């Protein structure tokens, strides 16, 4: 709640198969200038969550 | 008679899959269903019901 915005999450669809199996979810972050860095930076958002 | 056969017994047709489509409250399995296929030698073609 520091970063994120909103998250899209969609079930049936993907980019790979249309099955059930596959599906995902799009996330929208907080404002600009309501971030520092690092660890506010997609590239960690990410590690963190990967 | 000849021509209404080839066309039944070689055609191809549907059948959906288990879940998929608006399964029931909690379902474990889903698969594709396998009903016919189309003949594949001149043997295989030879046996028709005429």
């Amino acid at each position: 709640k520091n970063n994120v915005e909103s998250v899209f999450a969609v079930n049936g669809f993907g980019f790979a198969g249309r099955g059930q199996n596959t599906g995902i979810a799009f996330v929208s972050l907080k404002d600009w200038a309501d971030r520092p860095g690092e660890e506010n930076k997609v590239e960690a958002i990410t590690m963190r969550a990967t | 008679d000849v021509i209404t056969a080839i066309k039944a017994q070689n055609a191809q047709v549907a059948a959906g899959q288990l879940g998929g489509t608006p399964p029931v409250k909690g379902q474990q399995l889903n698969a594709s269903i396998i009903a016919q296929t189309r003949l594949t030698s001149t043997e295989e073609f030879g046996k028709i019901l005429l």
